[PDB]
């Protein structure tokens, strides 16, 4: 068979201004097979208010998802995305680089 | 493969009665259909079963029910018959309902006739007419004519028999019967058939000719309560020997 | 050669298994007062988190290496009213991120004296590239394929019977070139 | 009018972990999901508001019945494939059909299958043939090509029926599909490394997501670092492209952005 | 709504060629079907067209024109067995099957040696009526119903004595009235001049 490791990109909907409301996006794409586990993290702890899109397909047979939640960025808060897949030995965490 | 077999071939019901039509195919098809055929219009779908675990209504589902018992069997049911449900019901099966180029495979068909009162059911009267000497002398051929008259409904099968075996050569039977009283809506029917053989074959007193019609009427279970004999599924025959 | 160029080394090694510790050491003169650590192409958020007392003597410790720590590193130190030139770049690599691939010789595992051989590194995961190391070690990368590949072939030079030829292979993603899979089983010839 | 596409996917998973459906099928107009169906709901329902408003309950009842059989079909084909491969456990079976209405009025059509994430069978509606990847695929190819009327039906659906659905769905949601929101492009610079300056061309708030942004020194095109076209979550998309500045070079760089037939140049 | 138009009925002579047209207006098109259904039996599949062109399997041909929404079923070298009803069916955009009312194809026999005559058959004493037989006429003669309500006349029928290679048309008239004779039975129909009649 073939297996493709997920590409995880963490970013904000709008340019982040501290105190101004925004949305935190985690876009997991290009992975195969379809079973996957995605979580958004605020200072290492899981965010439960996270809502995601439905599983989507590509011409190359890979899958992609978009996990997102609303937040207000501060200089003290650190946000990240945690994804687990069969291709990953351990779960993978991608911190949100604000700049 | 046996194709698609449906039962019963013929059926007559009173208006209040209920009855179930059976259908099964051994072609390992996944789609099953129930059509009804009526004069002057295309086939109308009653119900269909796109797969083994799902059914859905067709174009004319009022008064009908179905149950896809398994992948192999589809059954059509009427809990309260109606004169409007007097029709010819066909069962079809396709390999898959989704695939576009797939064709249908039909069953033999079931003829239903629903009456308000079963008193209009009559078995046919059969009579054979021997060939005319003018035809034998003019054509050197002999044409026997058989007349099945006075039956209702139109559930008859006329066959010709010569010396025990059934014959098909030299046979012509009317594709549809005639209403004996065309004005009435409950008119009884009359069918005709003819069997032609050579002059030598008819003039042999050894050859036996029998005209046989197969009438499909009531069942032995049906209540009758009438003076005349119960008009059950039966065979009425009439015969004639060769004549020199 | 103007100011003394500093050194940038990783202890115990610059190739660390995921979750294991590593320490980056920038060494200037004995006059050296303060240091700076940079990662190439993207600023590292963990250099700011390091205590200033530990920045003195140029020590940047990592308790458990992760994806964020990998990359090229360079440093410089401040002494006598000037910042030094950047040190030679240090490549920090993390392994054990994906399941180990399989290493094998396509013709045969036995190689005649003086002849070459080809090695196949195979993986269920489509990797953007493959690496083959001989066991201080030097590794050669394979042709990167953005579409991904399950296999890769390497021509091993003429083996000498006096020494031994031992090789392992890793697979990596093109978006995480300094993050490798678990090492394949050590294959000998 | 630009290029538009219609797509239908099918995902079959044998021995799925509890919670994952055995069968999933989603339709797409361009990048917008329009329909959905799985083995858990056993119902086909719209995924876009302009799809529910224009399609009567007749449409959804008819295709709920159709996909229930297609779900059954997909199960036996995957079971058949694992039988041929002598495979046990969980494996995936995929299928994608669809068409495109190009900008110049031209049309395209495709029909492909996948097993465990690899190309398995690709349909060629011109030569009326299936491209087989290996011997077991070739066994399926010969069986499918024996039914010549099926290949014709698929050719007609790809070239005629699919395009008919595509134009019909485009009109249903032309306010969403045929709209245009131009990008907001800004060029900034930061010193990532000592003695290294980088120019960043960032675009956001644009729809459709199709966009191409390159850097160009003088009149020529070094290597350009590109960013992916990511969904922002509000219906628009964002992307970027960066380069590494040569400080001693007296050259001038400029970011070029093209979107919905509009070329844009940002000199520096 | 969805519409399919077939000719209600067509007649041709055996050995010739018949063409049954089928025009359809449907919501989408996923193929056109032709079905043969003999009298009182089950429809059987004949052909399938989804692309423009002519497909031919044996004596039967099927043409399709998606642009004109038009199809025809072509039958060459007509035989008596080809006498049946022919059903035209189209699959719409939702793979629903729209059925035409069907075309009743009637094949007239090529009567090579006609010998028109009207005979009177002998009763077997079971019935009170007596029958007249009109037979051995060629296919150009039609048989019409009588103006008498108590006189019964069947339509013409064609039997085949296969061993002798001999077909013949025939029609039966019968009635219970006493005045009924075979000389006045088929007056409503146009009978050929050289129509033989009995001597007694
Ligand atoms: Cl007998």
């Amino acid at each position: 068979m073939i297996q493709r490791t997920p590409k995880i990109q963490v970013y904000s909907r709008h340019p982040a201004e501290n105190g101004k409301s925004n949305f935190l996006n985690c876009y997991v794409s290009g992975f195969h097979p379809s079973d996957i586990e995605v979580d958004l993290l605020k200072n290492g702890e899981r965010i439960e208010k996270v809502e995601h899109s439905d599983l989507s397909f590509s011409k190359d047979w890979s899958f992609y998802l978009l996990y997102y939640t609303e937040f207000t960025p501060t200089e003290k808060d650190e946000y990240a995305c945690r994804v687990n897949h069969v291709t990953l030995s351990q779960p993978k965490i991608v911190k949100w680089d604000r700049d | 493969n046996a194709g698609v077999t449906q039962t019963p071939k013929f059926q007559v019901l009173k208006t209040g009665q209920s009855m179930t039509l059976q259908c099964a195919q051994d072609m390992n098809h996944n789609s099953m259909y129930w059509y009804r055929q009526d004069p002057g219009m295309g086939l109308r779908l009653i119900y269909y079963s796109a797969s083994e675990g799902t059914t859905d209504k067709g174009e004319v589902p009022n008064g009908y029910n179905v149950s896809r018992l398994n992948k192999r069997e589809f059954s059509l049911r009427l809990e309260s018959a109606a004169p409007s449900q007097t029709s010819v019901y066909f069962c079809a099966s396709s390999v898959w309902t989704g695939e576009g180029s797939g064709e249908l495979f039909f069953g033999e068909g079931s003829r239903l006739t629903v009456l308000e009162d079963l008193k209009n059911v009559f078995p046919p009267e059969v009579a054979v007419f021997e060939p005319s000497e003018a035809e034998i002398s003019h054509t050197q051929k002999a044409t026997l004519v058989c007349l099945a008259t006075g039956f209702y409904p139109d559930h008859v099968e006329l066959s010709w028999w010569v010396n025990g075996k059934e014959v098909h050569s030299g046979v012509c039977t009317d594709p549809q019967p005639l209403k004996e009283q065309p004005a009435l809506n409950d008119s009884r029917y009359a069918l005709s058939s003819r069997l032609r053989v050579s002059a030598t074959f008819w003039q042999n007193p050894r050859n036996h000719f029998r005209c046989q019609v197969q009438f499909y009427g009531l069942s032995e279970n049906d209540e009758w309560t009438q003076d005349r004999a119960k008009p059950v599924t039966q065979i009425v025959s009439a015969e004639a020997w060769g004549r020199a | 050669g103007t100011i003394p160029k500093p050194t940038l080394w990783a202890e115990p090694d610059s190739v660390i298994t995921q979750g294991s510790p590593v320490t980056l050491s920038c060494q200037g003169s004995l006059e050296a007062q303060e240091y700076r650590l940079y990662r190439e192409k993207k600023s590292a958020s963990w250099i700011t988190r390091i205590r200033p007392e530990l920045v003195k003597n140029g020590q940047f410790h990592i308790p458990s290496i992760t994806w964020e720590h990998t990359g090229r590193y360079g440093c410089q130190y401040y002494s006598r009213a000037r910042w030094s030139e950047l040190s030679d770049p240090l490549v920090l690599v993390m392994t054990g991120a994906y399941p180990k691939p399989t290493l094998s010789a396509q013709p045969s595992p036995v190689v005649t004296s003086g002849g070459r051989v080809t090695l196949q590194c195979e993986s269920q995961v489509a990797f953007g590239g493959f690496i083959l190391c001989k066991e201080h070690p030097q590794c050669l990368n394979s042709q990167p394929h953005a579409r991904g590949s399950s296999r890769a072939i390497f021509s091993v030079g003429p083996v000498s019977p006096n020494r031994r030829w031992s090789h392992r292979c890793y697979g990596y993603d093109l978006n995480s070139p300094y993050v490798w899979s678990s090492p394949s089983d050590l294959l000998e010839l | 009018m630009r290029t538009h596409s219609l797509r239908y996917f099918r995902l079959g998973v044998s021995d799925p972990i509890h919670g994952v459906p055995e069968f999933i099928s989603v339709g797409y107009v361009d990048s917008h999901p329009i329909t959905t169906y799985d083995s858990v709901t056993r119902q086909k329902e719209p995924r876009a508001p302009w799809m529910a408003e224009n399609l009567a309950p007749d449409h959804w009842e008819r295709y709920t019945q159709l996909l229930r059989g297609w779900q059954q079909m997909f199960k036996v084909e995957l079971k058949r494939l694992q039988r041929h491969y002598n495979h046990s456990g969980s494996h995936t079976y995929q299928r994608m059909i669809g068409c495109e209405l190009l900008e110049d009025g031209s049309t395209t059509g495709f029909l492909q299958y996948a097993y465990d994430g690899q190309d398995f069978l690709i349909f060629n509606k011109d030569t009326l043939s299936w491209l087989a990847v290996d011997n077991v695929a070739h066994t399926i190819k010969q069986a499918w090509e024996a039914n010549q009327h099926e290949l014709l039906y698929q050719k007609n659906w790809l070239e005629e029926e699919c395009i008919a659905w595509l134009k019909r769905f485009l009109e249903y949601g032309k306010d969403t599909l045929q709209r245009t929101e131009p990008p907001l492009v800004r060029v900034n610079r930061k010193e990532t490394f000592p003695g290294v300056t980088a120019l960043f061309c960032k675009a956001h708030g644009f729809y459709p997501p199709e966009i191409y942004m390159t850097w160009m020194k003088n009149g020529e095109e070094q290597e350009i670092d590109y960013g992916d076209i990511l969904p922002s979550g509000d219906g628009t998309y964002q992307a970027w492209a960066s380069i590494e500045l040569d400080p001693q070079s007296s050259n001038l760089y400029s970011c070029h952005v093209e979107h919905s037939g509009v070329h844009m140049v940002l000199q520096v | 709504g969805q519409n399919i138009d077939q000719p209600t009925e067509m007649t041709a002579t055996e050995g010739a060629i018949v063409q049954i047209n089928c025009t359809y207006q449907t919501s989408g098109f996923n193929g056109l079907f032709w079905y043969q259904q003999h009298a009182g039996e089950a429809p059987t599949f004949l052909s399938y067209n989804v692309l423009d062109g002519l497909e031919e399997k044996g004596r039967f041909s099927s043409f399709l024109s998606r642009s004109k929404g038009y199809s025809y079923l072509l039958l060459k070298e007509l035989q008596m067995k080809d006498s049946a009803s022919y059903l035209c069916a189209v699959k719409d955009s939702n793979y629903q099957l729209i059925w035409g009312a069907g075309t009743k194809l009637i094949i007239k026999p090529d009567i090579q040696n006609p010998d028109p005559a009207v005979y009177q058959l002998r009763d077997s004493k079971s019935s009170d009526k007596s029958v007249c037989l009109f037979t051995d006429f060629d296919s150009q003669t039609n048989v019409s119903q009588s103006k008498d309500s108590d006189v019964y006349i069947t339509d013409k029928c064609v039997l085949d004595m296969r061993s002798m290679d001999f077909k013949s048309n025939s029609a039966v008239a019968w009635s219970n009235k006493s005045d009924f004779a075979c000389a006045n039975a088929f007056n409503n129909s146009i009978i050929p001049e050289d129509t033989f009649f009995p001597s007694p």
